[PDB]
């Protein structure tokens, strides 16, 4: 609550406040078009399963100045 | 209807919690929507809104159905042609690491019926305000 | 005869149509280029066609990549892209035995090393460093470390007790 009464006291700039995401394309329509979207990061990691799960979004790993995106179906 | 709600506003608003409604509702909120991107792809089905104004989601977070909330954000549809409905997607997966992207479009304090804007200042009439909030995006 | 470019490569490589990439080694062979060359890797990153080929390995199964390797063997060059760094800062070492070693793949790891591939491959970089911010997967930074810290047991063995190049187990 009290984050939210305090985001309230800025009045609609948002400017330091979107929340990190920073409209990351994560695909493309079911039509052909963009779909950048807000988007907070998580890491994680799993010893069991091994993440071979379709959907990668970025072909060489991580996070830098450089992005290159993936075979999902394009 | 006679209140607006649609298809997925009404499994949001059946649920009631328990495993048997959660486990039910989640996989027919699933199939819908896969079959409303196959047959009609430009229907936003939760983006519609019913005459109260709030969205499915919405309702979900208002109403206060856990199980709902929980699948409606970290949701992941592996099938092709319908991903763009997803919102936990994953970006660089180096073997055991994974990388994700849970969505934001409608839980930030940007639109007007937001959930963390909903879920906070509701009544305690609705159960789980609490546990709504160790979802895993909204609680990191 | 049809001009071959960069961009054509990485693109079709990914599509995995060996049709497509077919009148390369006329070309190539023709024009005096090389896999290895300033066209045909990335200008930022740094990379092979080799690279995009086992990163865009749909069902385990580019044969692509054994195609461009029997190229570069009639061009009497293998040894420079299977041995390609990446030139990034972020990414500094990685080759293509670190990626099959990723991608669960014994075949292509036992192709790479038959073709030549080195098994003291240092990936000294920034995703493979422990930085307590930027995260990323701490192995040993050297191959058969990533194959130990990623159950691929056989993969282990192999690099060791290969014939063409046996892996140093006491690497650094």
């Amino acid at each position: 609550i009290t984050i939210l009464d305090t985001e309230k006291s800025f009045l609609k700039c948002m400017r330091k406040a979107f929340r990190s995401g920073k409209l990351l394309q994560v695909g493309y329509t079911p039509d052909g078009k963009d779909d950048y979207r807000w988007c907070f990061r998580v890491d994680e990691v799993n010893w069991t399963t091994w993440n071979t799960n379709v959907g990668i979004i970025n072909e060489d790993p991580g996070n830098c100045e450089g992005v290159k995106r993936t075979l999902s179906f394009s | 209807d006679s209140v607006g709600n649609t298809v997925l506003h009404a499994l949001v608003e059946v649920a009631d919690n328990t495993a048997d409604n959660t486990k039910f509702v989640t996989s027919m909120y699933n199939e819908i929507l896969i079959l409303g991107a196959k047959l009609h792809p430009t229907l936003k089905l939760e983006e519609l809104i019913n005459k109260k104004g709030l969205t499915p989601l919405a309702l979900a977070a208002s109403s206060g159905k856990i199980g709902v909330l929980a699948y409606i954000l970290q949701r992941e549809i592996q099938e092709p042609e319908c991903r763009h409905l997803s919102r936990k997607f994953t970006e660089w997966a180096y073997g055991p690491v994974h990388s994700s992207l849970y969505d934001l479009s409608c839980i930030d304090t940007c639109e007007k019926n937001s959930v963390l804007e909903v879920i906070a200042y509701s009544s305690s009439e609705t159960p789980n305000r609490h546990d709504m909030l160790l979802v895993e995006p909204l609680n990191r | 005869l049809k001009l071959y470019d960069r961009r054509s490569i990485f693109d079709a490589v990914a599509q995995n149509n060996c049709q497509e990439l077919e009148s390369l080694l006329p070309f190539l062979q023709k024009s005096r280029k090389r896999l290895t060359d300033s066209e045909f890797k990335d200008p930022e990153t740094g990379k092979t066609c080799l690279l995009k080929a086992m990163l865009n390995l749909h069902n385990g199964q580019n044969d692509t990549i054994s195609l461009l390797l029997d190229i570069a063997r009639q061009t009497d060059s293998l040894k420079e892209f299977v041995n390609a760094s990446y030139t990034d800062s972020y990414y500094k070492g990685q080759t293509a035995l670190h990626i099959a070693i990723e991608r669960r793949n014994m075949a292509l790891v036992t192709l790479l090393v038959e073709n030549g591939a080195d098994v003291q491959a240092a990936a000294n970089g920034d995703f493979f460093k422990k930085t307590k911010g930027r995260p990323g997967f701490y192995f040993g930074e050297l191959p058969l470390s990533l194959a130990a810290c990623t159950n691929q047991l056989a993969i282990v063995k192999f690099l060791l007790q290969n014939s063409w190049q046996p892996a140093d187990i006491s690497a650094r």
